[PDB]
């Protein structure tokens, strides 16, 4: 089923001197009210919550499902300086300062480090981005206009995508850094393209000769932008148009899945086309939206809250 | 002096302006070429050689109708730089008229308006003509209104809009544009008059005995109403009233500023005789539910303030008698907190006929501007249409495809619901 | 100022476009040699939409003709109005298409797409404000479907924010001339449903039925069908070159008529249509035209509108008429036939009125519909494809040019997805 | 060449 | 029925045989027929004392590489006394392109073939370094796993259990693995020379090649084994089994020692058999030369049956 999580952050020192104030008021642990308008979610975190609680309440079940022949998907949506990088990567070394991806890879390795020697596992990694409705490869700059097809069992995939092997989490972190060093980011570090990361974990039973394949999807959603209040010109305008249209299409797909409608518009955008296998049915997907409570950023906070609420 | 700046944006506004300027040129005895063979400075400026240049700016994103104006029978009147034209129309998109295509001629029109405003001493207000539902009339108007509010601000602004009808309609995505523009019209405007096609169609059917109306008749009626409004600034008479007194008599609260207009007596040439057309009859007929230009019966509502603008041969004794007869009635109910709910204006200038027109030469006419609580039903119907169409999110990929977020629709819906709630709560 | 680039690919497309150009030149009053002999200023006011200027008051159309055989080219060039086209815009090969989608789209079309794209680019950079592209072809052919699809993909890649409208002839159940038609139809729909802004579905069966029943014709040849198609194509975009009370561009029609990105398939129409010897007994009014337009036997697609509900209807009138009449008719048509329209979309019909009627009439109208009944045409095509794909019949010709079975499977899945989309709202 | 774990 | 290839490479004389005053008795009556003690000794292909490692590789190891690429197990075995030329034949000078023995050339050719074809196939490569010292099993990859037991499978062919498995993707990994094996061989061992002359080193390579689309399964086992000096339980078992097989009497006693069961696959089992006995033309070693020649020629009488490992 669909799970939508929202996280808030404590005000930084760089804005306390300007005298901003909290806008969000909490009720229980599942509702946040801004300007006397309730917003019901699945779970809301506060500033005092640590990373481990978020990981245990948002990622552990999906991480377990991947290693047992099933599939799952995790998104991440927010504006600049809203908590995206802290809740996703954070400090890549600290046992208490790591985000969600390092804990995911740590568990995905420490489970393999315990299942005897009668089982063999394989790990695959791919990293492709979506830019101007054209799929580019972050691990091979030669490829720039890859395509999407289907195999015999009509489960989509992207052909020509570079797919290397890994054996230790350090290699995973290194390839993550290399992939991030090729994305499109405007001038403080404003992302302008969606990113997709794939961890393929498959097991082959040496004795029983049974093969189980499981997939985990990591998606970093770019931020929707109200153009009229910014004054974008030229390429930035095209980027904003594409990002807004893609986010609207994804919202439509998720709403159609949640409401249990007969037809789900899986073929309205590239992003939903790729993730058709690990989105609906017996697939568990969790979405995390990060927001800032400072009154300086109330409008974008409301935009993020509305996008999260669209799923229901 | 007393001057106004006219702006016509979109096809509907441009054609309304065509009719209005025809009427004004007829009223002041100015030939189309601008030579006449002092009660005219309000709408024109002298050039020193006998030519007169009207104070109007024509803006459109499509070169079709402005090209008709440039080559029609009024090509030698307007200033060539007043007529401003783009490349591609708004295509019924709020975003295309607002930002995507708007940010290419808005600076030019602002410069033209500044050039016109510098030339006028006693600026009185703006008279913007646009339409609700179209991309240009709903989106491009918002940008111009915001820029004018930022620049000028304190000057009064009046708008005349074509509102969507209950059943008769032309476009398919009209509710979205109407909701967005009616959100934008409450922050910057001061007194917006709204009309619709269906009520004028019925008015043409019954009173004028015409079964096949077109747009020209509607434009003529709207021009007549606007001329009736501006007559007090143009000419002289006992109990005259200008714009600021209009707004201080007709707008009780900062948000209740959405009146509806009415004209009387609309009659034909054959029915011009056989009727007295006295002051009492004219006054009584203007409160009928069948002569309102918005499809909303005043009986299911209570008035707040109605200002009557008599023009022609009028004597105040008859006006007082008519007001007493109106007050003693039972069908129309006033709010308890407004013991005096009538404003009276009289002028010495009778109406002017246009050649080849359906209107008749009468000795007197009135224009009642009233703001009752009955205007909420049209907004209710439009909101119902919007929510029914937006439940499935149809035609939304076009709007979000031009750099527009999904939150604007919900925000505008919330603002409209707040407006309806405020109107109803102040009604009781 | 809002220019249109026209492309003709295949025999059917070439002949349809030739008839269309003859009709357009007659409407604007242009002699075959390219001189202007009109009788009004409104004709020359907006002549830049389809024509380019030349020395000594001569006009040449902005059209490009592409084919893989040199027979249709010099069949057109020797015709009544072949003297007006630009000779350097003739791009053609020598090897026939062979009724092979794979050949035209991969082997013999990849060696000629470069010249066609070059001449398109040279024509597209001389305009002031490009509006869109027009393409005429037939889905069941070999060069038509493949070449048009390749050109559409390339142009949508180069120009990403322009309207692409194509007038494609669709295969029919009871009228057919090719044995491998369903394969071509499906392989063309697979790309048309993705890289087209609005496409119009026409079939020969409905045109034959129109000629037999309404016009009471004796022996209808291809000329009458091409002429009907030219009439509706001319009536589609009359608001770009003539004034009117309500003006509707191509993008305005696209915005009003397309609720969701996939559903952009339309069935055109026209009115009035009477036989000689019976026009003296007909009253020409708006109600009569409205009744004729919404008749199930007047559409140019062999899908019964009664087996479905209209999503959006656009009706462009031409001539002098009252607006109240048009509004009242478009309201009472919906109210009287409520069960034939989508319930949750108020005002399913859009009105556009222009004040320049076609020569020789007083009133004319074009009907552009978007109904769920278009699913059954795709149903028939898909059933034929399934029947002929289990045995892999006639498949070594396509796989002999560099294709795969997975392409066929993907195209069938996409068509099934389209059918599922249309059925959902019924 | 693969690199299984 | 694949053939058993017996290969005889001669080495230059060392110092002790000169100190005894050896004469160059052996003469090549052709490249396969040789005369010692005035007696002919014919093999498949006899290499001279001046023969290079490159020539021996070209003549011998190509077919076994092709077979293991096809799916048939291959065996390369080295025999001789101490200082007979076994280890230097096996590796020689690994960093030297000329002196590199069977192991570096085999690795280079395998990687060359892999880089050459690179079709829609997947290859998984694993290596295990193994040793036997006074019938003691010890893996150098992990020192603690000693006193391991060789077990049996469903096909009932011997295999070592407990030996550490290490995948390889590039030749440098093979070189580092060999270096680590030798380094661990230097740990808990007093003298490398006596251990080499009294123990046995086993090099194992396994390959699993599978097509991506057709998904056929092809596997192969490669054995690279060097034994101790022939100048003993292991040698008693080897002599008895080789003499019995040449005689074709009774059976081959495999439970005498672990190396016998291990070589069951290599000798008479489901694996291509090819041995390269290293001989010396010295009269100081005429006894051991005679023993080696008789061993090789007796083994040449045996032909094996081998099947492709496809599942
Ligand atoms: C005396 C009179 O009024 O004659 C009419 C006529 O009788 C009818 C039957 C015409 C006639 O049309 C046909 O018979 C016909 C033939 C082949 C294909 C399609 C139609 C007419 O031929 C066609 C002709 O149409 C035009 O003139 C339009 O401008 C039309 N022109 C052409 O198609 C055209 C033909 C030849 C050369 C150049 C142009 C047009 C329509 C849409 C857009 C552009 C142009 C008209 C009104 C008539 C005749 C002459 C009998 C009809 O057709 C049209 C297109 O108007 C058939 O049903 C209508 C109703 C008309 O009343
Ligand atoms: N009174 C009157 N109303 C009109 C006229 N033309 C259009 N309308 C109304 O205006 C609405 C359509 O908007 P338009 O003004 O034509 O559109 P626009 O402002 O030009 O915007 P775009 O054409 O989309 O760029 C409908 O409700 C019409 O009924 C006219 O000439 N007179
Ligand atoms: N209206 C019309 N249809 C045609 C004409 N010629 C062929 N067709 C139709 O087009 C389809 C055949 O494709 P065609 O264009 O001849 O093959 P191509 O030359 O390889 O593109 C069939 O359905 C024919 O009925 C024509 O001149 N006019
Ligand atoms: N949950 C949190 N608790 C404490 N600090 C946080 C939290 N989330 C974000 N921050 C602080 O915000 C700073 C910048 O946020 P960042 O993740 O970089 O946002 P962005 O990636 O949009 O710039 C970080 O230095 C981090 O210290
Ligand atoms: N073919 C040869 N050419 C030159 N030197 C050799 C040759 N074969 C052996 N030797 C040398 O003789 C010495 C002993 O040989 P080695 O291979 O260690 O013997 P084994 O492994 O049979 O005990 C080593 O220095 C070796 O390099
Ligand atoms: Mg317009
Ligand atoms: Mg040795």
């Amino acid at each position: 089923n669909i799970k939508v999580m929202c996280r808030f952050r404590p005000l930084n020192e760089s804005e306390v001197n300007r005298g901003d104030k909290y806008i969000a008021k909490f009720q229980g642990e599942d509702t946040v009210v801004i300007a006397s308008k309730p917003y019901a979610f699945d779970r809301v975190f506060q500033s005092s919550t640590s990373q481990e609680q978020v990981y245990n309440d948002c990622a552990k079940k999906i991480v377990k499902d991947v290693l047992e022949g099933y599939n799952g998907t995790i998104f991440a949506y927010g504006q600049t300086s809203s908590g995206k990088t802290h809740t996703m990567e954070g400090k890549l070394h600290d046992p208490e300062g790591m985000g969600i991806i390092p804990r995911i890879v740590q568990d995905i390795f420490n489970y393999i480090y315990s299942m005897d020697e009668n089982l063999e596992f394989h790990i695959k990694v791919s990293y492709f981005e979506i830019y101007l409705d054209k799929i580019r490869d972050l691990l091979d700059v030669s490829k720039t206009n890859l395509s999407v097809h289907e195999d015999k069992n009509r489960v989509p995939y992207v052909k020509g995508c570079t797919e290397r092997f890994v054996c230790s989490p350090d290699e995973v972190m290194d390839t993550i850094d290399e992939g991030k060093s090729n994305r499109h980011v405007a001038v403080e570090h404003s992302s302008r393209s969606h990113s997709i990361f794939l961890i393929n974990v498959k097991q082959e039973n040496t004795q029983t000769e049974q093969k189980l394949s499981g997939k985990l999807y990591l998606v970093d959603l770019a931020g929707s932008e109200k153009v009229s209040k910014t004054g974008a010109e030229g390429a930035v305008l095209d980027e904003a148009k594409n990002i807004n249209k893609s986010l609207s299409a994804l919202g439509n797909v998720i709403s159609a899945l949640a409401e249990g409608s007969t037809y789900v518009p899986y073929r309205d955008s590239k992003m939903t086309r790729i993730l058709q296998d690990s989105l609906g049915g017996n697939c568990r997907t969790t979405i995390v939206i990060c927001c800032s409570p400072s009154s300086y950023n109330e409008s974008e906070t409301k935009s993020t809250l509305l996008f999260g609420q669209r799923a229901k | 002096m007393r001057e106004c700046i006219s702006i016509h944006v979109g096809q509907a506004g441009v054609q309304i302006g065509n009719a209005c300027w025809e009427l004004y040129c007829l009223e002041h005895g100015i030939q189309p070429d601008g030579q006449m063979p002092d009660s005219f400075n309000t709408f024109f400026s002298e050039t020193g050689a006998g030519k007169h240049v009207p104070r109007a700016v024509f803006v459109d994103l499509e070169p079709t109708v402005i090209d008709e104006v440039r080559t029609g029978t009024y090509r030698q009147l307007f200033h060539p730089e007043q007529l401003i034209t783009g490349k591609e129309d708004a295509a019924n998109n709020y975003a295309r008229g607002h930002y995507t295509i708007g940010k290419e001629i808005i600076d030019l029109v602002l410069d033209r308006i500044r050039k016109l405003a510098d030339q006028c001493t006693g600026l009185q207000g703006f008279l913007v003509f646009h339409s609700f539902g179209g991309g240009t009339g709903s989106g491009f108007t918002s940008l111009l209104m915001e820029r004018l509010s930022v620049d000028y601000g304190k000057k009064s602004k009046l708008e005349f809009s074509i509102y969507p009808a209950p059943q008769v309609s032309t476009a398919v995505v009209e509710p979205y544009n109407s909701i967005l523009t009616t959100h934008t019209t409450l922050e910057h405007s001061d007194c917006a008059f709204m009309v619709d096609n269906e009520a004028i169609y019925d008015i043409c059917r019954r009173n004028l005995d015409i079964e096949r109306p077109t747009y020209t008749n509607l434009n003529r009626l709207i021009s007549q109403i606007v001329s009736s409004i501006t007559a007090s600034l143009r000419f002289d008479g006992a109990l005259n009233v200008d714009l600021t007194e209009f707004q201080t008599n007709l707008v009780p609260y900062p948000r209740i500023h959405f009146p509806l207009a009415t004209y009387a007596p609309v009659i034909s040439a054959e029915k011009a005789y056989h009727e007295q057309l006295s002051v009492a009859e004219i006054t009584n007929a203007c409160f009928e539910p069948a002569n309102q230009m918005v499809k909303c019966d005043p009986r299911h509502g209570k008035y707040m303030a109605c200002c009557l603008l008599y023009r022609g041969d009028v004597v105040p004794k008859d006006v007082n008698a008519a007001i007493a007869t109106i007050k003693t009635k039972r069908s129309i109910q006033f709010v308890d907190w407004c013991p005096t709910g009538f404003k009276v204006g009289i002028n010495y200038q009778p109406p002017t006929v246009v050649p080849g027109g359906d209107l008749a030469k009468v000795q007197r006419a009135v224009c009642m501007l009233s703001n009752t609580t009955a205007i909420a039903e049209a907004w209710a119907r439009l909101d119902h249409k919007f929510d029914l169409m937006y439940a499935k999110r149809a035609f939304v990929h076009w709007y979000v495809g031009e750099g527009m977020e999904e939150g604007e629709f919900s925000e505008a819906r919330e603002d409209m619901a707040a407006l309806e709630k405020d109107y109803e709560e102040v009604g009781v | 100022m809002r220019e249109i680039v026209h492309i003709q690919a295949g025999q059917c497309g070439n002949q349809i476009g030739a008839k269309f150009w003859e009709v357009i030149s007659d409407e604007h009053g242009i002699d075959p040699t390219g001189s202007y002999h009109g009788d009004s200023d409104l004709q020359l006011e907006r002549i830049n939409v389809y024509y380019n200027e030349a020395a000594g008051n001569k006009y040449v159309p902005r059209a490009i003709l592409v084919d893989l055989e040199p027979g249709t080219m010099d069949s057109v060039r020797s015709g009544p109005f072949g003297q007006i086209f630009r000779p350097d815009n003739f791009v053609f090969g020598q090897s026939g298409a062979g009724n092979n989608w794979a050949k035209g789209h991969y082997t013999e079309g990849a060696e000629l797409v470069d010249s066609v794209l070059d001449v398109v680019r040279k024509e597209s950079e001389s305009c002031d404000c490009l509006q869109g592209f027009q393409l005429t072809h037939s889905l069941g052919g070999g060069t038509g479907s493949g070449m048009g699809t390749l050109l559409i993909s390339k142009i949508r890649e180069e120009y990403p924010d322009r309207i692409m409208n194509t007038f494609s002839v669709v295969p029919s159940p009871k009228v057919s001339d090719t044995v491998v038609e369903p394969y071509n139809a499906t392989l063309s729909v697979h790309q048309l449903v993705e890289n087209t802004d609005e496409t119009y579905c026409i079939d020969n069966e409905a045109l034959y039925d129109i000629c037999f029943r309404t016009l009471k014709l004796t022996t209808p040849t291809y000329g009458d069908l091409n002429h009907l198609v030219s009439a509706t194509m001319s009536g589609v975009t009359t608001c770009l070159r003539f004034p009117g009370q309500l003006n509707a561009d191509l993008r305005k029609l696209a915005v009003n008529m397309v609720p969701f990105p996939r559903l952009h398939f339309f069935m055109p129409g026209f009115a009035p249509l009477t036989s000689r010897g019976s026009q003296q007994y007909r009253a020409l009014t708006v109600p009569e035209l409205t009744q004729q337009m919404f008749d199930a036997k007047n559409m140019m697609a062999a899908c019964d509108p009664r087996h479905g509900r209209y999503l959006t209807v656009a009706a462009v009138f031409r001539g002098r008429m009252s607006m109240k009449e048009v509004d009242e008719q478009m309201l009472n048509v919906q109210n009287k036939n409520s069960s034939y329209f989508v319930e949750w979309i108020p005002n399913n019909v859009k009105t556009a009125v222009c004040d320049i009627p076609p020569r020789g009439l007083k009133m004319s109208a074009t009907f552009i519909g978007n109904s769920t009944a278009i699913q059954e045409l795709f149903k028939r095509i898909s059933e034929q494809f399934t029947a002929m794909f289990r045995r892999k019949a006639f498949l070594h010709w396509y796989t002999g040019e560099g294709m795969d079975e997975m392409e066929f499977t993907e195209a069938e899945s996409n068509m099934n997805d389209l059918v599922s989309e249309y059925q959902q709202y019924q």
